[PDB]
């Protein structure tokens, strides 16, 4: 009847074996059985964060029903998961959903405790388009219904605890977020399932690496689900990287190129070269087909092993005598040993086609899923670390301390030596004014992501008041910009791997440092909506120029250490001391000498040449002009920006003056020669 | 038989304020 | 017909006599009738805190319409009341509140200038979703509606000063708070209704006592409502006590238990004992039935008395001539005198019991939900229940309290104005605690202010109250919240000499006005509280010269010292500066004994029977004693030197609850024994 | 706790120990059709029947 | 009627003080985040009781609740550290003496929360110069007595006598250093095991 | 949790250039004109430089199509 027209038997798919081997969580199944045989508050309801196999725990109940692990009073029962959507559709006329639903009610009354109902997302039973809550709630508040609920904690606060008229029908059957090692056992059983569909093999160190690196890095998804999806996705990655070669593409583009060349030339030699490479192509192609046939035979006989296991479970339920012993002691050891023979034969023959999932597969999948360099070190990264030290000396000459500090920090990040209790680089910069601080931060941004401004430049010169935390973090609910979120929650919770930059942090009003405490202790941050934000894959650089007078007074005739401790005491006067010791290391800059500014002049002149190429001009400077610029754009008191002003003035004022005259023709190398005082551009 | 008629569904949002001291 | 859906014909209810014969308030009713017969702006509002019966004022107006006391614009009208919450609560979508609202206006125009409207919660009608005031704007303006408001003054100044159409499409009618005597006459009018309902009688001196205690021990609720609740709940309690009984339950359980025993035994004696207890139970039962029949007759004749009163009011409306004199001169005095015969009869026969509710029932209802003056007669004994010595200060404080509750001096001047001197630790603060305790309520239900701290201008801005638009604002001064949340407490001022002398100006405004203006624009009165100022200026002057030197001259000497210190204006306003001399070594030893008493109380809370040597008590009293500080070093030193070695031995597994534990001396210390 | 003890009523566990043992040795003896396992099976089945009747 | 914890912990820094607070949380309060870290170093300023406790508003720490009392209103089952009591003020000792006597404590908002389910701990560094100096070849009891005399020089003795016990933390010389460096080495070994190193 | 985020990135400078070259062939189908290669490097450089509001490669196409 309508049970067969609108419900879904979970125990039939348990009988058909389609469902998942639910491993672990025995205790909650036991507590569920306990609540099920309770007179008052009869219907249990499952409570957890989503993604934790609540539906699977109900199917594991069904597993123990069909296998008979349940108590005798629950043997021979029925588990029919009612479809709401089946009920909704055909009710075109008036009260047909009423009619259908009351017929389901009557049939459930007729079944008399034999069928046990399970409808999750219980709010849909509260209303299904009067409709369902007012119709079922009688059988709820009469005890004839013996259903099981399952929900997210959100509906347990919203749509359950509000109606206290539903309180004495239920029970906080709380499912906990599972741990690492139960996820490892679950993944062992589901490896045994999943290798059917992806036709591959999975190493167990790769499984414990999946559990470990899933639990460590992501936060939006939880055990067990994130590690399981890493398994499924990386198995698909293996499936694809087996599913087409690459050396075949190399040689195929080569032979079609030599084919086009030989057909164009119609000396030859290319018939011979093309024939040899076509022979190579056909050999590797046929080897590819033979090894794919090895995959085929191996995985089909593996699937036959699995079907033997399923059928011998069928015989365990039914109870045949010679069929049990026949299937076991015949079918299992021979298929196992020839599956191992095919496995060692693949260990012989699989050349370009590593079908066993390493942990590096998992790490690459995770890296391209989160953003962190989780993938193992291709040696472009090692030369990139050589380039880290060197290329920091490219866009920043001078100030070798913080160069070393940031270099060491990303080094301790990449080799896994970082601390997963804190974000990676908890830096605070200091020093005199205009001396490449924001430059170093853009230099990292240019390094790490090949983009000068791709970095969260939250500027602590707006936050001079109390309500500015409500600017950057977010808004508490009910109020104005609550649904838009803040800025830091957006720009971190999307992509957890960036250079969080806090420009001029001393100007912010000193309640915002509470947020900095939660950052530079934990790296999870209570935003205004309710949730958290992982910071432990970021770098938090903060800039300021607190001890300006002190450092420009005393960088000469002093060490680095007592200068550091002296400006450290100044910071102790300015921040909370609870803040300042939650820092990796305060670095101390200092102003520049003449060679530094001369090199900076070389830098700005090279980007100026980069500019004037686009207009169409090229300049080779007099070396005497370097001396005039270094005399002009220099002072220890104010750092670097008088050089930008001096070069800007003394070059580009007569230069632009004479460009707009139409006088300086594209085609001539503009030798910027000098007068005794000024710069005179010539045309030769 | 009849049709599930569309609704109107008036909704609302709110504001905080902010009061500010003086130092002296 | 939304009138059937949303309104209440109060004229029908009072026409059927359902409503209160509301008493008094005639000036305000008349001003409402003035407003209700204007050409435009035909809407009064009623401004008063809820529970003053503005509803009942409209009800009494409706009863006057039933009487027809109205001028010639109101004869024949129908007064109908309405909520806004009945309209707002059905707003699923756009335009569902407002269909109801316009259909209301269609019924209002449909009755064609015949219906007077009532709406309370006017400040509710401000906010519903524009929403509500603008649809009522034309009918409020064009005379086609006769709305009557009811709200509170705070909600008036919060809501109704916003929309000007909400202002001038109404009119203020001020609603006042009812007095003591008018409440008495009201309850006299309400006495017969209550006595009809709860089937019992009421003591009218208990009514005026209920009024007195309702003003006395209740702060929130007010009149008529709080006395209504008191008399109703007391009458219900008495009606439950009558409509039960307890000795019948005891006798019934006794006879059924002895019946089961005699059924088991079948020597006897139990047939005889059972027959005696059944006879006694039957006597109590027949007495119970006779009492219930007597109260039944009393309630029936009381209800017939009320029906005769309703009939003579109907004769006053209709105008029957001989019916007036007949009903009055016959029916009223004979039914009242045999109702009083029933009163004295039930005073005779209700035994197990009363029906006339006394003021002790009011005390039950009140303290659940009277020796004050005579305790104040023995108030010095009360203060020396706990604090030994300093008899003169106790006497003077009791003099001040007797002058206070006797009310001789200026009532606009505060109760206690006392500067205290001498060395501390003897129990000045203990005197403060016990003073607030046996004076009003409790030891630490007070306010303590550390005036040692406050030495500058910003310090004054702290304790007084910061001016608005500055640092320390939205919860007043240090003082102001502390008193405004504590309407009856004691203010404590420690180390008055450390203050900058400008705070003494605040003290002088206290002593003159008693109302004190903070930075928050509201005066928090001190007239129902006690200010205590304390210091220690002439401590050594007393310590050196307490020996055989009197109270008065030493008081005058240290008063001259204070005159060297403080303002002459300040010492002008002092009631009295007591001495607070150091008492003695034996009295401070006795205070240590009382600390041992509360200590042994806490040991008995753990459950130990512990005794002590008196020499051990002397060593205790000589451990931490100092004249320079008082008993507080003695208190903490005895507390440490007991709690450390004793509980050390207890956690050493030595002391057993239920043994002879004599705190015997060591050579310098105290050991406990186990015997 | 009452329903928990009710589940403990609808147990035991050594029944499952002996039942898996007897079905395993039944598999082995059915394959071996030296034996000794007829006698081992008879002992364990008698033990299982005794505990079953006790239950 | 006294609160559970009343503690002054003397000694230099480094030395497990915060670790002792967390271990006390770890077994008395059986968790890590049953504590409220507040130093009294920020409270040399006159507005210590306002931002700390609750005030007449115009401030920041009002809609937050406050620093201390309203976080105990958040966490009534907790442990209170008070670092740097040498950085004090008259509205530090007095609030603490109301704690020491009462547990229930008057905020600005008028709703006292008891402290008799919680532990109050102070630390300082005043006589810790002498602790760094002469812990070697000196005892513990007489050192504690002499540094309690030093605190009596610094503080008022009526403040420091409602405390349960003032104890001394010695400088951790060799084996404590070896042990804690070994702890950090072992967790380093653990993370490189997660990498796969030995 | 019923899905997988696939974080589509903002495209870079030179990748936008190559995208524009293929689409250059497409708009030279449609709009009956010719397109120069300095037009390509100019559309990339200008859309990345001046405008802020829209993003690559939508706005470089805005320039070229317009
Ligand atoms: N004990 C377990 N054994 C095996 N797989 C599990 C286990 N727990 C969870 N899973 C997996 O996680 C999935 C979660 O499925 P669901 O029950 O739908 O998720 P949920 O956590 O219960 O929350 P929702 O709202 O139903 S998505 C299962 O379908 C399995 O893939
Ligand atoms: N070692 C360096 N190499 C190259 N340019 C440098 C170097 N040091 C300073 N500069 C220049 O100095 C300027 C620094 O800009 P900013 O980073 O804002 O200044 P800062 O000195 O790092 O600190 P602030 O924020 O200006 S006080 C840039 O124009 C850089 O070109
Ligand atoms: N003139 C009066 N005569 C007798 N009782 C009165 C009189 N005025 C007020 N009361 C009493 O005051 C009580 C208060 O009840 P309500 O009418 O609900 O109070 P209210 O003054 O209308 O304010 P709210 O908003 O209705 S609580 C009524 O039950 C009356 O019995
Ligand atoms: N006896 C010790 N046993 C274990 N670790 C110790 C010991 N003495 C010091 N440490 C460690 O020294 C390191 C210094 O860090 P902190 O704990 O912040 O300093 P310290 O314990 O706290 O003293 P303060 O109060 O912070 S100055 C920590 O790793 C402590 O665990």
């Amino acid at each position: 009847q309508a049970l067969k027209k609108y419900t879904i038997d979970l125990t039939e798919r348990a009988e058909q074996g389609k469902l998942d081997p639910v491993i672990g969580r025995d205790e909650e199944i036991r507590r569920t059985i306990q609540v099920l045989q309770r007179r008052t508050k009869n219907n249990p309801v499952l409570i957890g964060e989503p993604g934790v196999g609540k539906t699977a725990i109900v199917e594991g109940l069904a597993q123990r029903i069909i296998n008979g692990e349940v108590p005798e009073g629950l043997k021979g029962r029925r588990v029919l998961a009612l479809d709401m959507g089946a009920l909704v559709a055909g009710a075109k006329y008036r009260g047909e959903f009423e009619e259908r639903l009351k017929g389901v009610l009557n049939d459930l009354a007729k079944q008399e405790g034999n069928v046990i109902l399970f409808i999750d997302a219980l709010h849909t039973m509260v209303g299904a388009g009067m409709d369902a809550g007012n119709m079922l709630k009688p059988a709820l508040a009469r005890g004839e219904l013996h259903c099981v609920g399952a929900t997210t904690l959100d509906e347990y606060r919203q749509y359950i605890e509000k109606d206290a008229a539903l309180e004495r029908r239920f029970q906080k059957v709380f499912v906990a977020e599972p741990s690492v090692e139960d996820t490892i056992a679950i993944l062992r059983g589901l490896k045994e399932r999943y290798e059917l569909h992806h036709h591959v093999q999975i190493t167990d160190p790769a499984i414990v690496a999946a559990a470990t690196l899933s639990h460590r890095y992501i936060a939006d998804r939880q055990l067990p689900d994130k590690a399981i999806d890493l398994i499924d996705e990386a198995a698909s990655s293996i499936r694809m990287q087996i599913d087409s070669p690459e050396e075949l593409d190399r040689l195929d583009r080569r032979i079609i190129q030599l084919k086009l060349e030989q057909q164009a030339l119609m000396l030859d030699m290319l018939n011979e070269e093309l024939s040899d490479k076509e022979r190579q192509y056909s050999e590797l192609e046929e080897e590819w087909k033979a090894e794919k046939a090895s995959l085929s035979g191996t995985q089909t006989i593996k699937a036959e092993l699995e079907q033997a296991k399923i059928a011998i479970e069928q015989a365990r339920r039914v109870g045949d005598l010679a069929r049990m012993s026949e299937l076991q002691y015949g079918k299992i050891p021979e298929l196992e040993k020839q599956l191992e023979a095919a496995t060692q034969l693949e260990g012989k023959t699989m050349r370009l086609l590593r079908n066993k999932v390493t942990d590096a597969e998992i790490a690459e999948v995770l890296a391209r899923w989160t953003g962190i360099p989780v993938s193992r070190m291709m040696e472009s990264e090692r030369e990139k670390l050589l380039r880290m030290e060197q290329e920091l000396h490219h866009r920043v000459i001078g100030q070798n301390e913080a160069v070393d500090a940031v270099s060491n920090a990303i080094r301790r990040s990449r080799a896994g030596l970082a601390d997963p209790n804190r974000p990676i680089g908890s830096f605070l910069f200091l020093g005199p004014t205009g001396v490449g601080k924001t430059e170093l931060c853009k230099a990292l941004a240019n390094f790490m992501f090949d983009s000068d401004e791709a970095m969260v430049r939250i500027d602590m010169s707006e936050f001079m008041e109390k309500h500015s935390v409500s600017r950057l973090v977010g808004a508490p609910p009910g109020y104005v910009g609550y649904e838009e979120g803040g800025y830091l929650t957006e720009a971190v919770r999307r992509r957890p791997y960036s250079v969080i930059l806090l420009d001029a942090v001393e100007k912010a009003h000193p309640d915002v440092f509470n947020i900095l405490l939660q950052v530079l202790d934990d790296g999870r941050l209570t935003d205004g909506q309710g949730r958290t934000v992982d910071f432990r894959n970021t770098v938090v650089i903060m800039t300021s120029n607190l001890g300006s007078d002190l450092i420009q007074e005393r960088f000469g005739e002093l060490d680095y250490a007592h200068m550091k401790e002296l400006v450290l005491g100044v910071v102790s006067h300015n921040f909370r001391p609870e803040f300042i010791n939650r820092i990796d290391e305060v670095v101390v800059f200092h102003p520049l000498g003449e060679q530094h500014i001369a090199s900076i002049a070389q830098i700005q002149l090279k980007r100026l040449y980069k500019r004037l190429e686009e207009r169409g001009y090229e300049i080779h400077i007099s070396d005497e002009a370097l001396k005039l610029l270094s005399e002009n754009g220099y002072d220890p008191v104010y750092g670097a920006r008088p050089l930008k002003r001096a070069i800007q003035q003394q070059i580009e004022n007569p230069l632009a003056q004479q460009i707009l005259s139409g006088e300086l023709v594209p085609g001539k190398v503009i030798r910027l020669e000098v007068n005794e005082d000024r710069i005179v551009a010539v045309q030769h | 038989a009849a049709a599930a008629a569309a609704a109107a569904a008036a909704a609302a949002a709110a504001a905080a304020a902010a009061a500010a001291a003086a130092a002296a």
